[PDB]
């Protein structure tokens, strides 16, 4: 049918953990442990806090994350104690080493960072500081061993509220794992075969430059390409970024990608179409997805209930006026209704082939779960767009953009 | 089978023959009351109308009769605005009937097209038009100018649509003497 509905359960998409442990729930990093973990050497730097804040800091990063006597229960497949046990990684933190800084914020933090001893440097401060100096800090420490992890006073205070104490610890240990050089999980690459190897470049705009966050189909390898623009990517900029991404893909893999998937928040432009077909010619298939986190659609249920529709419902409408042999490429439109993913998504697909719409729906869901910040329901988004935008935000502060290709996803995440 | 808030034509929109004049953004809003549905682009107003009288048409507003033949798929921004003006005309015409035996605080007005229906901030029905695949799609949603159960939204859109077209499953927006967009509520087959 040209306009119908379906259900795409999360169980068809997955994330991978140690020894090819597969489950659709990212929060099960606690069960199967991080896919490819490292050792965390933590450095907590509390900034302008009262006593209670320091007791909360010790509670969180020492008793919950280290002390086994403090038998903290973890979300799923819990035993007790802290990071070193459930995650099977070397977590090292000395509560006596917590640095007290009376804040110029960036300089004060930097003088207190010891890259030779620590891999991670958590920075604790109120919301105003964690907002003004988050991206600036992330950019100012590009290439250094230490990766910073901001935590607000409010989140520490929520450790006293019981229910919040049982949900905040995991979406900070997972980020500590990521920022230590570890991989919480990689995407189940098998999902990209219902759509019909490749790239998933996300396009963002540093407000100006265009940011292409290129990544493999399992998100294992990532790379940012930044091209000045003299919203859409001009033909020359898109050609340059595509050539660079294909070079990187062939360098890491050994071949050119047989399928390029692209994400934008705007509809495909004519220049983008010409550039795509110029670099990729006709041999490499391309899918392009204009994604919006809102939809005027409002689907209702039957009267036997209060007009409630089961979550996972997806509305497909395949544009019949599609012909890729004459410059017509808008293939279909997918509306992923959702309550997990907090926002509904609408996807305008452009395609040079008969791209399966439920295929791109699965792409978008597996890219939702691919995000290592998948815990913290609020922040659930498409991975490539999300970190393309993170890189766009922090590029305003990076001075030598020649380091952009070397930047890691963990320096923005 | 599921329902939705979408009404849409069951066939591709026939070519829209539109008259035009040269000059405005407020003018198109005001003349939509009388039956002149226009869109302002390239410093011109491209419009259709239900007024079957040239003299009255000129008095309300030279007029290039049948000056353009728009294809909505290639001119989505034209057809969307013309359709919105036509929908506003329809609602304006039905407002007198709607506000017959109701309290003064329970009377509907127009502020897309928004029907501010219950004021305390007022809750109303917002209309959106999209051209896709050379077809017209109209969405009606409960809005506030907040989070409510699906039932209180379904029963709200049902009231607003029944008090416009008299039946919840369709709506007819007249663009001119010869063109009428007939939209039917869509039941997305599972």
């Amino acid at each position: 049918m040209s306009e119908y509905a379906t259900i795409l359960p999360e169980n068809k998409i997955n994330v991978i953990f140690r020894s090819n442990n597969k489950y659709h729930v990212p929060e099960f990093i606690t069960v199967f442990k991080p896919y490819e973990g490292r050792d965390i050497n933590l450095q907590v730097l509390v900034v302008n806090g009262d006593n209670e804040i320091y007791d909360l800091t010790k509670l969180l990063f020492y008793e919950i994350y280290v002390k086994d006597d403090t038998k903290y229960p973890w979300p799923y497949t819990k035993t007790r104690g802290g990071i070193s046990r459930v995650f099977g990684i070397r977590y090292n933190f000395d509560p006596s080493t917590i640095s007290r800084i009376n804040i110029d914020f960036i300089s004060s933090i930097s003088n207190q960072l010891d890259m030779n001893r620590f891999n991670v440097a958590v920075i604790i401060a109120n919301r105003k500081l964690t907002k003004e100096f988050h991206d600036k800090t992330k950019a100012a420490l590009i290439g250094s061993r230490i990766r910073t992890q901001f935590v607000t006073f409010t989140t520490l205070k929520r450790l006293k509220n019981r229910k919040y104490k049982a949900t905040i610890p995991l979406p900070l240990a997972v980020q500590l794992i990521a920022k230590a050089g570890g991989t919480p999980w990689i995407v189940d690459s098998s999902i990209y075969n219902d759509l019909s190897n490749g790239m998933l470049m996300g396009i963002a705009f540093a407000r100006t430059y265009s940011v292409g966050y290129f990544t493999t189909l399992n998100n294992y390898y990532q790379r940012f390409d930044v091209q000045p623009i003299n919203l859409y990517v001009p033909k020359e900029a898109m050609v340059k970024t595509l050539e660079s991404g294909i070079g990187w893909y062939k360098n890491i893999i050994g071949i050119t990608p047989p399928l390029l998937i692209i994400f934008k928040t705007s509809p495909m432009h004519k220049d983008e179409k010409e550039a795509i077909e110029a670099v990729l010619g006709k041999d490499i298939k391309w899918v392009f997805i204009h994604a919006q986190y809102n939809t005027p659609v409002r689907i209702f249920g039957n009267k036997e209930d209060d007009y409630k529709v089961n979550r996972g419902t997806v509305i497909i409408k395949k544009r019949k006026r599609w012909n890729p042999n004459n410059g017509d490429y808008l293939h279909s439109e997918i509306v992923i209704t959702a309550t997990g993913t907090p926002r509904p998504i609408t996807l305008n697909v452009y395609s040079s082939f008969d791209v399966n719409p439920i295929g791109v729906a699965e792409l978008t869901l597996s890219q939702i779960k691919a995000d290592w910040e998948h815990p913290d329901i609020r922040k659930r988004k498409i991975t490539v767009l999300k970190y393309a935008n993170r890189m766009a935000k922090i590029i305003q502060y990076i001075n030598n953009l020649s380091s952009v290709p070397s930047v890691d996803v963990r320096d923005v995440l | 089978v599921l329902e939705s808030n979408m009404f849409k034509t069951e066939q591709e929109l026939p070519e829209l023959i539109v008259n035009c004049i040269e000059i405005a953004h407020k003018v198109v809003k005001e003349i939509s009351k009388y039956g002149i549905f226009g869109v302002v682009r390239e410093k011109k107003i491209f419009f259709t109308t239900v007024i079957e009288d040239d003299d009255f048409l000129k008095d309300r507003l030279d007029i290039k009769k049948n000056c353009k033949k728009i294809i909505p798929e290639d001119n989505k921004d034209y057809f969307s605005q013309i359709f919105l003006n036509a929908l506003r005309y329809v609602i304006y015409q039905k407002l007198e009937d709607i506000n017959k035996d109701k309290k003064e605080n329970e009377r509907w007005t127009i502020n897309g097209v928004y029907i501010c229906k219950e004021r305390y901030i007022c809750v109303g029905a917002k209309f959106t038009i999209k051209v896709f695949d050379n077809k017209a799609e109209l969405y009606v949603d409960r809005k506030l100018k907040s989070v409510v159960e699906p039932k209180t939204r379904y029963e709200f859109i049902r009231e607003i649509i029944q008090e416009i077209s008299g039946n919840f499953d369709y709506i007819n927006i007249k663009l001119s003497k010869d063109y009428t967009v007939n939209m039917t509520r869509t039941k997305l087959n599972e």
